[PDB]
């Protein structure tokens, strides 16, 4: 199952905390700040799949974005990989670009589509034209 | 559209150190709470843009403790973003109090009661996002109500079958069995993809907590996974991911066959492998798309189908293409590929159908050990080669362990040790080489080795009585050496105090030159050491008689007799008082026997499994 | 031109400091390193040397580069390139620059005369096995007897540093009225001259008292402003000299007298070189205690120290204690023991306890201080003042029985090894003075696993010396903690012991009466006192990193 | 006999690194990094002994020094010339911080390169490391006519700049430069010196009367403003824009009957102020027959007199959305074609300066009439055109 899903920036800032499991206070800071402090560290030529504790982190970088889906140990590597890629892409074609300040000023619209694409910890749905179709279907309807 | 949004934040991310942030925080959060007491406040629009400013204010890094009851009174409204809004508030924040989730139960109850599946899903998201203890009582028999055949739209069952999973993991007390198995099973055969992919989800966790309920539903996936492997180019092309037909779905089924035994029917296996198969031949076949998303597609399909051979166990021929593959993969071009190939043969070298093919790539194991010089690469690296230990390459696998430890940074250094060692004592054909990769081991990393490697040698050397001799001269003249680390000094105590006869006859092996060295490493050791080399000195009392006045004059100075610890001070009077009764009748019975250790427990396998 | 030339260089050596491989541009770089300027030449020869560190082999086409540098009529040029190429790490590289090295051994201007030397000390680890590494080194040390301050410095360290190689030549150097020469050379030279110097000189072994004296006076105002590092090595030098006889003129008295201040004084920098300094001066009164009679108000440790300067100074305090200074030191622990930190709390204890051990007067001045410190409750202070107390019974026998009781009040709760150790030792000993031995062994042997090794050793021993005192209340009872230590503990050492008793006990039980039960000789006052053999070798490595590890340097290379 | 000195940051990344000995390899900063950096529970001492390697430590704040020795080094020696560094670290460029390294890479390694060599820590005195050190740190911390008077003491200050682009339809940007000029009004009585404070924000024609004495601290330039308006200064900054709008035209080749254009525009300013004259011109094949649009804001028409399409929009606010979708008929042609895929250009005008240059502050001070600062009326509004905003398509 995952565990959250994090959108970090370069210099350290939550621009989503997502999390699927009850975590403490001052657990989900320590968190964020640890896993901040594995990914900044490696760079392109280094395994997408670094394990820490007792889990496994999945981070992704994209421009200034380090998009992290924590999933459990038995869970499958590649496969959630790719379903970043798939919810990076979703971004791309609903903002018709991503950055961070489209994140910063539209956090429920990202929260949605997070919840569209990523449900009670798996993942709901796995395309991109019928997500956009549902979306904006469900988008001109105020 | 918001507009006070776009000029808040814009305010609030162009600001000075925290001192004007926080000005500016507090007084937008005296403005809401003046705007939330009293006046006109009773258009929803100003409630929205209040909400959402304070849901950003949390998010930001600052507590919120007010502005609840006015946004969960969004919910009762017919504007979907007004709805939208208050659950997500509502999933960000979480309190503990009776009236508010009563509240909230009812509108989430009198939601449920819609014929939308806009409503629906914002309700189904709200529960399963958050999860209590509450909601589920108030909704175990309302979600099952939604997933069973009515008259539903397909992304109102997703979010249910999700929604279900999460009670499920949440509250598994409250979740019944009545007669929806039989439709959740056969949901598993709908219509639709996203459909398939939740209701696997949901089969998966419920057959990994009830595996004999869901027996029904191995048949179904078996005919849509062989459906979806080989369907045609373009069939249902809102789910092809850069020409490969589903890959989540596949990894989900591939997931869901996992947890069950091998089918019973005939023509269900066959079909299962003639599926693999196909995954198999389509993974050899030269990609369809220069790009790597493509090839992450076909590799994250083709590891589940090997995991799901390997768990299996059953079919020897598609194991040995399994390994043939991993043995390709592991010299790819790709860093995660190589990474995730030698996890997967790290798990099936356990499996006896293959362990010579998986024996086969040592040297390409080997070479990825020293080569790209990364730190979980070659721990998995490393765990592979525990993996594929034998007796007949015993050899090569720890002299490549010890050759990788010598430059191996210190943070992994106690695992390989003991993995080195619990190799050596298991994988053993003469133990004098098992002695030698011990004090290879003192010798090497001594400092990080272990609190019951040197346990494990000791009892290893008494018990098997046949490589004493030369354990005792490989000690003797590895004790000499300039620089030695206090473990070896342990060891070397004991074993000259146990087998100090056995090399006695070498005129520069004698007693004197072997008490000499023992009291000159004596001087600078901790306790413990000087209590083991105590007992060494009270056995050579007796064990050589002419060494007895030197012993004697050693251990009735000041140093011992007056120390300030409780343990040397008695051990040494009890040695003194031993040697000066000079009985002999008594001694040589008490200080000669040392019966053989029994195997207690093989305490090293359960510290390398309590620290992983 | 050339300035684009600089630009690019500038640029290449800031990318590859920010962490990018810039061997691409190596041949350019090597190419365009031939210039005139100074601060070109030691950009590209800095670039070069970081290229280098860890590719030499692909450097060795700048030997032709070398050699067009080492002509260069500036000298500071020539010294920077032989000290870059002094460092490549080639079979056939050192054999190429050892006539450039004999070429620089006569050099007008102490810059290349530093290098040349830091070259000679480069090259005796790397091809130096023929007469070649002799020459060279005589060459070296016919060019350390010059004016220049820093020729010779560089010189005696690095022959220093070549004298780790034993071919029955000690250093190879040094002559008679040569430690004169460079005790005058020192007094010309700089404080890393004089650190080095005093280091070289440190293992000379004056043939008469009349070399030692003049070194001594010679070195008595040698307090320079180098904080630890001179200083002691001055120390270590006059106490290495320290050879004249007792029944002589009046200089023994005189040298400590001159050398207190100083060691005394130097416990004011910063708590780096207060730890060094700490460490030698406890090394330096455990060696020779008429140094620091009357400064134990010195040693009294600040709130602006850390921890290891604390619990030093704590341990100095201790060997310092004398009757006359036992109210100072038994307030400053007082004090000392509402510190907070639990390891200061706990050395602060094993001071008092220690310091009741080593004076028999103020032990019943210890003890009250003791009982006062258990009205805090603390339940660590009570630990260790219950370790502290099984540390007293040792020295003073059925004197302050007592007390114990007190202290075990309020004790219910026992979270470390060394409190558990010390109650079962004083139930093992004083079985007869308190009745409820039996039930205190019955709930220890519950966690007798999962427990250290002292605490089992010392329940297994004080278990024996119950039953031989109380034989008809505990068999059943040793008979299933030796059968738990010999067939369920794995410690060769646990299990070897337990059945040495298992085989007295069941051969002579008056043997074991006589054995076991034997009176113990007293503490002594022993308050971790040093072997004196190890302690004199001690003494000849003060500035080193021995006397800070307290081992001898054989023990670590 | 000194085996080499490393630096750490707070995340435990080796900021320089420097080998002196054979022996102290990776496995030497591997170690020190997780005995000191990840500290748990070990009792604190500046000496350590692992893997009979010593690494003698030094707190600086938020940065770590490391001397590591695998010999019977001088323990006090080592601590000494560590504190030598740090004094000539601090008389080189003051306090020791993550930026002052990071700015000053290649002293740092001239001055571990000159102070130590082979372990010997050399001598470190001032006027003897000033002669071998050649690098310096980086410290982060028109006449005018007599007797004219005039009724009202007002001046304006106009900063104008000209914003070019050129990004491919991907979003990726590859060069971009703006060309600023500006050009002040000075309405004003007297010959006053006056202060001009602004951000620098880059380091570099100038006029007659400007003096750059004073450039190192932000601007602190000062000037006697002629009368009327003249051009204060003339600059081209590339490294810090600020690009006021982002078009990604999402083009479709929907057969070869027709052809299907999806424009957006972005806007990623702040909305607190509103751009104007909003103007885009979207490029059409030269075989187009009839093209109808749809238009969110403003009004959009075809111009076959140019071949293009025209998008106008009277004014928009920051962080907006806008869509454009276009219809081109095509005629039936032959081949080769391919509408030769011409850049997507707009024309606009922002009241920023997209170059990031802000005014601080600016004081005029009379020491004859002796009037108060504050009393001069100064008025400052920005007007930043859009030059050459191409974007491939």
């Amino acid at each position: 199952m995952i565990r959250f899903i994090l959108i970090q920036n370069r210099a350290g800032k939550t621009r989503l905390a997502k999390w699927y499991m009850q975590f403490d206070d001052d657990e989900k800071q320590k968190l964020i700040e640890e896993v901040h402090a594995v990914v900044t560290v490696r760079d392109a030529k280094h395994t997408n799949f670094v394990e820490f504790r007792n889990f496994k982190i999945i981070y992704r970088r994209y421009a200034g974005l380090y998009f992290c889906i924590c999933v459990d140990v038995n869970d499958n590597n590649l496969a959630y990989l790719e379903a970043i890629h798939n919810f990076v892409e979703v971004l791309n074609e609903y903002f018709h670009n991503v950055c961070e300040l489209d994140l910063v000023f539209n956090f429920y619209k990202v929260y949605t589509v997070v919840d569209e694409m990523f449900l009670a910890g798996e993942i709901r749905e796995t395309s991109q034209t019928k997500v956009l179709k549902q979306l904006l279907m469900l988008q001109s309807l105020e | 559209g918001m507009r006070g949004l776009a000029v808040f934040i814009s305010d609030i991310r162009n600001c000075k150190s925290k001192e004007a942030e926080i000005k500016r925080i507090n007084k937008e959060l005296a403005n809401i709470r003046s705007k939330f007491k009293g006046d006109k406040a009773l258009d929803g629009y100003s409630k929205k843009k209040y909400v959402c400013k304070l849901l950003f204010i949390f998010l930001l890094g600052h507590d919120i403790d007010f502005g609840h009851m006015e946004a969960v009174n969004l919910l009762s409204s017919n504007r979907y973003t007004e709805k939208q809004i208050g659950y997500l508030f509502i999933s960000v924040l979480v309190n503990s109090n009776s009236e508010l989730i009563r509240l909230i139960n009812n509108a989430i109850k009198n939601d449920l009661a819609s014929r939308n599946p806009t409503f629906m899903g914002l309700a189904l998201h709200c529960i399963a996002n958050v999860g209590s203890r509450e909601m589920a009582e108030a909704f175990a028999g309302e979600i099952p109500k939604i997933l069973v055949a009515g008259d539903t739209m397909d992304s109102v069952k997703q979010s249910a079958a999700l929604c279900l999973l999460r009670l499920y993991r949440t509250s598994p007390d409250l979740v019944p069995m009545g007669d929806w198995t039989s439709r959740v099973v056969h949901l598993l055969n709908d219509q639709h993809l996203g459909v398939v992919t939740a209701a696997t989800s949901l089969i998966t966790t419920l057959a990994q907590k009830n595996p004999e309920e869901f027996k029904t539903s191995v048949s179904l996936a078996v005919s849509r996974l062989s459906r979806i492997v080989t369907s045609a180019s373009t069939d249902l092309q809102d789910y092809t991911y850069y020409f490969v037909p589903a890959p989540w779905l596949s990894v989900k089924l591939l997931r869901l066959l996992q947890c069950y035994p091998p089918p019973e029917d005939p023509a269900v296996r066959g079909r299962l492998t003639e599926c693999l198969e196909t995954i198999l031949n389509k993974a050899q076949e030269p990609p369809k798309s220069k790009k790597v998303q493509h090839s992450n597609a076909k590799n994250a399909v083709l590891f589940e189908a090997i995991s799901l051979i390997i768990h299996h166990d059953s079919e020897p021929n598609l194991l040995v293409r399994a390994c043939n593959q991993l043995g390709q993969f592991l010299q790819h071009r790709e860093t995660n590929l190589r990474y995730l190939a030698l996890e997967s043969m790290c798990t099936l070298a356990s499996s006896e159908f293959s362990h010579e093919a998986v024996k086969t790539h040592i040297e390409t194991v080997i070479n990825a050990l020293k080569t790209e010089r990364d730190v979980s690469v070659r721990q998995r690296a490393v765990d592979l080669l525990y993996a594929m230990c034998d007796r007949s390459n015993a050899q090569q696998i720890v002299a490549e362990m010890l050759s990788y430890l010598e430059t191996a940074d210190y943070s992994i250094r106690e695992e390989i040790v003991l993995k080195v060692a619990i190799l050596a004592e298991k994988y053993a054909v003469d133990y004098t080489w098992y002695v030698d990769t011990i004090l290879n081991l003192i010798r090497i990393a001594g400092d990080y080795v272990s609190e019951e490697v040197w346990y494990r040698v000791i009892q290893i050397v008494i018990n098997r009585d046949d490589v004493q001799g030369y354990a005792a001269k490989t000690v003797f003249e590895a004790l000499q050496a300039p620089a030695c680390h206090e473990n070896l000094v342990k060891v070397g105590g004991y074993i000259l105090g146990e087998f100090g006869n056995l090399i006695a006859g070498d005129p520069r092996s004698s007693p004197l030159i072997q008490f000499n060295l023992l009291h000159s490493k004596f001087h600078l050791c901790s306790v413990p050491t000087r209590a083991l080399l105590l007992s060494t000195y009270i056995k050579f009392v007796n064990l050589f008689p002419e060494v007895k006045a030197t012993i004697q004059d050693v251990l009735r100075s000041d140093s011992q007799l007056k120390n300030a610890d409780v343990e040397l001070q008695q051990r040494a009077v009890e040695y003194l008082r031993l040697s000066t009764v000079a009985s002999t009748d008594i001694l040589a019975t008490v200080l000669e026997e040392m019966p053989p250790f029994p195997e207690r427990e093989s305490s090293i396998l359960a510290k390398l499994k309590k620290k992983k | 031109k050339k300035e684009k030339r600089k630009e690019a260089v500038k640029k290449v050596i800031a990318a590859m400091t920010v962490g990018k491989d810039v061997s691409s541009l190596f041949p350019d770089v090597v190419n365009c390193m031939q210039t005139d300027n100074l601060e070109l030449k030691k950009l590209v020869y800095l670039y070069l040397m970081n290229y280098a560190k860890s590719q030499p082999d692909m450097a060795i086409m700048a030997v032709n580069s070398f050699v067009k540098d080492c002509e260069d009529p500036n000298p500071l040029i020539r010294a920077l390139a032989v000290r870059t190429m002094g460092c490549i790490r080639v079979d056939k590289i050192t054999e190429y620059l050892c006539e450039p090295l004999r070429k620089c051994l006569k050099d007008e201007d102490p810059y290349v005369r530093k290098t040349a030397a830091v070259c000679v000390a480069k090259l005796h680890d790397i091809n130096a096995q023929m007469v070649e590494d002799q020459g060279f080194l005589d060459s070296l040390r016919d060019l350390i007897a010059d004016s220049n301050p820093m020729v010779v410095a560089n010189a005696v360290a690095a022959l220093s540093e070549i004298s780790e190689s034993h071919p029955n030549s000690n250093l190879l150097d040094l002559n008679p009225q040569n430690i004169n020469k460079l005790l005058t050379a020192l007094n010309e030279c700089t404080e890393w001259g004089q650190i080095f110097i005093l280091d070289c000189l440190s293992n000379y072994n004056p043939k008469d008292d009349r070399e030692a004296q003049s070194i001594c006076e010679r070195v008595t105002p040698r307090l320079s402003h180098a904080n630890s590092a001179v200083v002691l090595s001055a120390v270590k030098v006059l106490m290495k000299f320290l050879e004249l006889l007792p029944k002589d003129s009046d200089y023994y008295n005189m040298l400590l007298k001159k050398l207190a201040p100083p060691l005394v004084t130097l416990l004011s920098g910063e708590p780096e070189v207060q730890y060094v300094a700490l460490r030698n001066i406890n090394l330096i009164v455990q060696k020779r205690p008429e140094i620091l009679k009357q400064e134990i108000k010195v040693f009294f440790v600040k709130y602006n120290d850390p921890i290891y300067v604390k619990l030093e100074k704590l341990d100095i305090m201790i060997r310092l204690a004398s009757q006359a200074n036992i109210a100072q030191v038994l307030a400053e622990l007082k004090e000392y023991a509402t510190e907070v930190d639990v390891d200061f709390v706990r050395k602060a204890v094993r001071a008092i306890g220690r310091c009741a051990i080593k004076v028999e007067q103020s032990a019943e001045r210890c003890v009250s201080t003791l009982l006062d410190l258990i009205q805090t409750k603390v339940n660590y202070v009570v630990q260790e003042a219950i370790v502290v107390i099984r540390d007293i019974f040792r020295k003073y026998p059925n004197k302050y029985e007592s007390i114990i009781a007190t202290l075990c009040e309020n004790l219910d709760s026992l979270d470390e090894p060394d409190a558990r150790a010390a109650m079962i030792w004083i139930v093992g000993e004083y079985a007869e003075r308190i009745d409820n031995a039996d039930e205190l062994l019955e709930s220890f042997l519950e966690g007798f696993h999962d427990e250290s090794t002292q605490v089992q050793l010392t329940l297994l021993t004080a278990i024996v010396k119950l039953f031989l005192k109380k034989p008809s209340e505990t068999q059943e009872l040793v008979q299933q903690v030796l059968s738990l230590a010999t067939q369920d503990s794995d410690n060769p050492d646990l299990r070897d012991r337990g059945y040495i008793y298992w085989r007295l006990l069941s051969t002579d039980p008056v043997t074991a009466k006589e054995v076991v039960l034997s009176e113990k000789p007293l503490i002594s006052e022993e308050t971790d006192l040093i072997e004196p053999t190890l302690l004199d070798e001690l003494i000849c490595h003060i500035g080193s990193l021995a006397s800070v590890y307290h081992k001898p340097p054989n023990a670590f290379v | 006999m000194i085996g080499g000195l490393f630096i750490y940051n707070h995340k435990g990344e080796v900021l320089i690194s420097r080998v002196y000995r054979d022996d102290i390899g990776r496995n030497a900063v591997d170690a020190f990094r997780v005995n000191v950096i990840h500290a748990r529970q070990q009792v604190r001492s500046p000496v350590t002994n692992i893997a009979r390697t010593s690494f003698f430590h030094v707190k600086r704040s938020n940065i770590w020094l490391a001397a590591v020795t695998k010999q019977n080094v001088n323990a006090a020696m080592v601590f000494e010339f560590l504190y030598k560094m740090c004094d000539v670290m601090a008389a080189y460029f003051g306090k020791i911080s993550e930026e002052n390294i990071k700015n000053n890479f290649v002293l740092i390694y001239e001055l571990l390169d000159e102070i130590l060599d082979f372990g010997y820590p050399q001598n470190s005195e001032t006027g003897a490391l000033k002669t071998f050190i050649t690098q310096q740190g980086i410290k982060s911390q028109g006449w005018r006519r007599e007797g004219i008077k005039y009724r009202r003491n007002e001046l304006f200050l106009d900063v104008l700049e000209s914003v070019n682009l050129l990004m491919s339809p991907q979003g990726q940007v590859l060069s971009a430069h703006v060309s600023g000029r500006v050009v002040m009004k000075s309405y004003l009585s007297g010959m006053p010196e006056c202060k001009f404070g602004m951000n620098d924000k880059i380091v570099i024609t100038f006029h007659q009367c400007v003096r750059l004495s004073k450039f190192d601290s932000e601007r602190s330039i000062s000037f006697i403003p002629p009368d009327g308006e003249f051009e204060l200064m003339r600059y081209r900054t590339t490294k810090d824009i600020i690009l006021p709008f982002r078009v990604i035209p999402l083009v479709r080749e929907v057969g070869r009957t027709k052809l299907e254009v999806k424009v957006v525009i972005k806007s990623n300013f702040k909305p607190s102020l509103l751009a104007q004259k909003i103007e885009v011109r979207i490029p059409t094949p030269l075989n187009t027959s009839g093209v109808q649009v749809i238009c969110m804001k403003g009004k959009a028409k075809y111009k076959a007199s140019e071949n293009a399409i025209v998008w106008k929009i009277k004014r928009m606010a920051g962080m907006k959305e806008s869509q454009i979708s276009a219809e081109i008929e095509l005629l039936p042609t032959n081949d080769k074609k391919k509408w030769a895929r011409p850049p997507i250009s707009m024309n606009f005008e922002v009241p920023f300066a997209p170059s990031g240059l802000k005014v601080r502050y600016l004081k005029v001070f009379e020491p004859k009439l002796n009037y108060s600062d504050h009393d001069v009326i100064k008025w400052v509004r920005y007007i930043g055109r859009s030059g050459i905003y191409e974007t491939r398509c």
